[PDB]
RNA sequence: UAAUAAUGGUAUGUACUAUGAGUAUGUAUGUAGGUUGAAAACCCUACCCGCUUAGGAUUGCUUAGCAGUCCUUCCCGGCA
């Protein structure tokens, strides 16, 4: 007879991934332009 | 047992994280072994005639002492003596079986003890499934940005 | 089946239908019929409003409240008015599911319904090549 | 390892669809219908929902995100082979000017 | 086979369309969003507002469509107010194409165009039996 | 082969299953069978910029 | 408890206009009180709701993984 209960981490270093990472279709998307905002920034900093 | 704290668990929940930790339970583990007869020789043996009305009167008439089988005969086995048995003289010891401690037996287990690559992987996909349904509906916040 | 809406209050320019078993739904159909004259000849000219209005309570926020009480009914209202002259109900016909057709893909398509627009949509005119 | 990959821009529309002919006349979800010739479709819609599949399943690649429909309907699919290669973590390097 | 057309004036509330080949018509899509408490419990209300302009001369005389016969043009304008909820979308857009068949029903395949009108008209809601 | 589900919502008229992209004629998204794909055998390794 | 007001606001309906949701208007300003006046009740009290401040909750427990909260304070807002 054996009963006994065990919780275990999913071990990061090798599981753990297998997702999306939604750091990607986020970080290859729009912050170039959005960075891109510094024309805007000179523009007020000019007239600051 | 083998219980780990997280530190301010409540202070971490109010910051806003998710927490999982390693866990054991205070199981137990036992084995019990009963023993039994062990044969080794027989020789001498004997024929008994004596009674044969061991079994019950399943698909007979039950009428007093009288085993009705048909409508016009029937049988007493009190009487109605017709199956001949040998007896015979075993020469029998005690056999005590052995196992393996529960020690090492949960030893063996907990070195076994692998998680299932499939549960997983159908887990992550049934996440990753609504992470994309709200990526998708999410997209378009930095364009408007 | 659908439950069928019946009339509320009838009138020769307003006509409104509301549900027997709920009646705060509503379908009101206003119509307003003017003369219009531009080319040298009277143009039969239909301002046919369409107003639905239907009420469904609370977003329903979950547990706490979820024993015998919901939090009050918002309300749900889309408006539509068609315009033109009545000698040309036909191409009238036509833009109107072409109007259909053009809203699906920003709303019932499109994320135009949580709020964000798209101009890379693909919408089209009523005429065709 | 090995990994099974949906392989998106080599597809082909191979004209075995059966579109399905209302009797009743309406978008009727019930009563009878008869199976059309596909020559019904027009093939401007046909493209504009294939590339829409084509983007989709660009967008599901190489993510392991989805699985196989319950009634077969796929995804953007991947099959791991035997145990799935550890990912090494994003490193950093931080520097600050005094 | 129709011809798509392409926006004009790009805005964060408002985009409009219009065709190159045809500059009369053209259709816009601006919509204002809202921070609401209804039953002192927030609400996201978005009222998405669409306007479609067809400017098509067709007087068009009895079996006159012969020469050059040029007609004045006259309006066809459609303009539709969808708002509601942004958390009740989902059921926002079951309502929604209720309103397409009720209007459908009475207007498209009905006789309310000419400016008549039929209380009798099989006018159905959004829920079912 | 398989079939193309969640294709699109746009023009098509949606009763249940059937996806009308006429007034009566209609398609259904798990029994457009007329779809040729090709899916691959992949070896795959990490690699670090 | 409170008056002078600047009562530039908001939401919801009306008539005109509208290749516009612009114009003007009625109504009300989370829930009830005191109060002249400018009765669109200015303002204070009390009760709810959402912000903000920085402190906490058994912080660990669990033969399952919890839990997406709770209380006070700073705290500004839900007619000016």
């Amino acid at each position: 007879d054996i009963n006994f209960y065990t919780r275990q981490v999913i071990d990061p270093r090798l599981c753990g991934g297998l997702a999306f990472s939604p750091k990607l279709n986020l970080f290859r998307y729009l912050d170039a332009m959005s960075l891109s905002w510094n024309r805007s920034r000179l523009k007020i900093s000019r007239a600051t | 047992r083998r219980p780990v704290s997280n530190g301010n668990f409540q202070q971490r929940v109010k910051a806003g994280d998710i927490v999982v930790a390693p866990y054991t339970s205070d199981g137990k583990i036992t084995v019990k072994l009963v023993a039994g007869q062990k044969d080794i020789s027989s020789t001498p043996d004997y024929d008994y005639r004596i009674d044969s009305s061991l079994a019950s009167s399943a698909g007979f008439v039950v009428a007093g002492e009288r085993w009705y089988y048909t409508k016009r005969h029937f049988i007493i086995p009190r009487y109605f003596q017709n199956w001949r048995m040998r007896r015979r003289k075993y020469v029998t010891g005690w056999v005590m079986p052995t196992f393996y401690s529960p020690k090492e037996i949960f030893n063996r287990l907990k070195d076994s003890l692998v998680p299932d690559t499939g549960l997983v992987t159908q887990v992550w996909a049934d996440n990753n499934t609504k992470r994309m349904d709200f990526l998708t509906a999410m997209a378009e916040i930095p364009q408007t940005l | 089946a659908n439950k069928p809406m019946q009339p509320i209050t009838s009138t020769a320019n307003k006509i409104v239908w509301s549900d027997p078993t709920r009646l705060s739904t509503t379908f009101s159909a206003s119509l307003l019929r003017q003369r219009v004259k531009v080319g040298i000849a009277e143009l039969n000219n239909v301002s046919g409003q369409y107003v639905s209005v239907y009420k469904r309570p609370a977003p329903k926020p979950e547990g706490c409240a979820d024993a015998c009480v919901i939090m009050p009914n918002e309300n749900q209202s889309i408006r539509t008015v068609i315009s033109g002259s009545a000698e040309n109900l036909a191409t009238l016909k036509a833009e109107w599911e072409t109007h259909k057709r053009n809203v699906d893909t920003l709303f019932a398509s499109g994320n135009a319904g949580l709020g964000f627009l798209d101009p890379t949509a693909a919408i089209v005119s009523s005429d065709t090549t | 390892m090995n990994m099974y990959k949906w392989v998106p821009e080599s597809i082909r529309d191979s004209g075995e669809g059966q579109p399905s002919y209302s009797n009743n006349g309406d978008y009727a979800p019930s009563g009878p219908w008869v199976a059309a010739g596909i020559h019904t479709m027009p093939q401007s819609l046909r493209d504009s929902m294939r590339n829409s599949i084509m983007v989709t399943a660009q967008a599901r690649r190489d993510v392991i995100g989805p699985e196989w429909g319950p009634d077969g309907r796929f995804t953007g699919y991947a099959s791991v082979i035997g145990t799935p290669d550890p990912k090494p973590a994003d490193i950093v390097n931080k520097f600050t000017v005094e």
